[PDB]
């Protein structure tokens, strides 16, 4: 089952943003497919829901009147109008297909969700620099290499080592929002020395909101 | 209003043994209970419905049971792929609650971090700005300390840490230690060092270098 969510990003307070959620590998017209958000750094709440023929809505209360599920039975699409948006609304949107057994609402399938920051604060792309030793060692086996990822807005940015052929001893780690309110990280990998003169390590940062795309070379 | 507790909201279990966790109903939800499994950067997946069915694809070792209010999940033999913040969801009353997640810790064997050093790039400093970073890897438990040094002078509140989630592959975590100051602090200072103390090391490990020698 595939259910991919688009249309997040950054929008004001009081701004309108929609969702989209797209389904392929199965008969998306018989089942009833809700919208679940998760805050950062906290749990899981049912959001909206919509029945397969698009009839029956039902809405969290404290997003009543702001927010408007629909659905496209021909394109295999559920939507999400949001209006009159908060910071409090600011979470990963997931869209979950619900059992079509009894009935039971048991959300069984979930998208990768899509992040929506409800926020004044206005879209920046980072610059993107190289984390390199200070001197050769000479009696390590292990080195060390990575990317500083500075001074950001919205979330969320993705780094990827050698356009994916890299992932081993990666660790992108989660970013800071400093008191000036951009947001900065580390990507790091470990790779053996003796390669080091011989293998070119390149991080891919991609900053979707502000379009940006940075492949830096790395020593 | 049906509300689920999860607690406590943490374990730590070592591999191969057993995790069991719990979630409470305010109000009785028979056994219309479903639990799931959600690893960081991931959607949740569906691992009981019905209070103790598996779900098709779900291994044997994770076994669900109760009714009412009190239910329990069980993970027999835990695998270092099981680190991850598990929910319970009642469908009682439609569309349903979700409890406040209990997040299971690998506890495996200690691993001592491998410590690195970066100064800034000469590309950052042409920029305007300096930071020096420190890296600790892949160690186990996750509590460790780092301490930064400017030509031996102990520095406080000017240091921001970030912390990997727990590997799914070898249950470590990773943290990097960022040193702030302005390009102009960093070209008065000669030596920066980062002392990391964590419990796979008998003394302190210091990674240091000499900002002249970059």
């Amino acid at each position: 089952v595939q259910l991919v969510e688009s249309g997040g990003g950054l929008v004001q307070p009081g701004g309108s943003l929609r969702l989209s959620c797209a389904a392929s590998g199965f008969t998306f017209s018989y089942y009833d497919i809700q919208w679940v958000r998760q805050a950062p750094g906290k749990g899981l709440e049912w959001v909206s829901s919509i029945s397969p023929s698009g009839q029956s809505t039902y809405y969290r209360r404290e997003v009543k009147g702001r927010f408007t599920i629909s659905r496209d039975n021909s394109k295999n699409t559920l939507y999400l109008q949001m209006n009159s948006l908060r910071a409090e609304d600011t979470a990963v949107y997931y869209c979950a297909r619900r059992t079509g057994r009894e009935g039971g609402w048991i959300f069984d399938y979930w998208g990768q969700g899509t992040l929506v920051t409800v926020s004044s604060a206005s879209t920046k792309g980072p610059s993107v620099f190289p984390l390199a030793p200070c001197s050769r060692s000479t009696s390590e086996s292990t080195a060390a290499l990575g990317c500083l990822v500075k001074d950001y807005f919205p979330e969320p940015v993705t780094v990827s080592w050698n356009s994916g052929a890299l992932t081993s001893g990666v660790h992108t780690f989660p970013a800071v929002l400093k008191s000036s309110g951009l947001y900065s990280l580390s990507s790091v990998v470990t790779v053996p020395s003796s390669s080091l003169g011989t293998q070119t390590y390149t991080c891919n940062v991609d900053h979707k909101p502000s379009n940006t795309k940075v492949d830096k070379r790395v020593e | 209003e049906i509300v689920l507790t999860q607690s406590p909201a943490t374990l730590s279990v070592s591999p191969g043994e057993r995790a069991t966790l719990s979630c409470r109903a305010s109000r009785s939800v028979r056994r219309e209970l479903a639990w799931y499994q959600q690893k960081p950067g991931q959607a949740p997946e569906l691992l009981i419905y019905g209070a103790s069915t598996r779900e098709t694809g779900i291994p044997a070792r994770f076994s669900g049971s109760g009714s009412g209010t009190d239910f329990t999940l069980t993970i027999n033999s835990l695998e270092a792929e099981d680190a991850a913040t598990y929910y319970c969801q009642q469908y009682r009353d439609p569309p349903g609650t979700f409890g406040g997640g209990t997040k299971v810790e690998i506890k495996r064997t200690v691993a001592a971090p491998s410590v690195f050093i970066f100064p800034p790039s000469d590309e950052q400093l042409k920029s305007g700005t300096a930071e020096v970073v420190c890296l600790l890897n892949n160690f186990y438990p996750r509590e460790a300390k780092v301490q930064w040094k400017v030509d031996n002078a102990l520095q406080s509140g000017n240091s921001q840490e970030s912390v990997t989630e727990q590997d799914s592959k070898d249950s470590t975590y990773s943290l990097s230690s960022t040193l702030e100051l302005s390009k102009a602090d960093y070209e008065k200072h000669k030596v920066y060092a980062c002392e990391v103390t964590h419990q796979g090391l008998s003394s302190p490990v210091t990674k240091s270098f000499n900002r002249g020698e970059c």
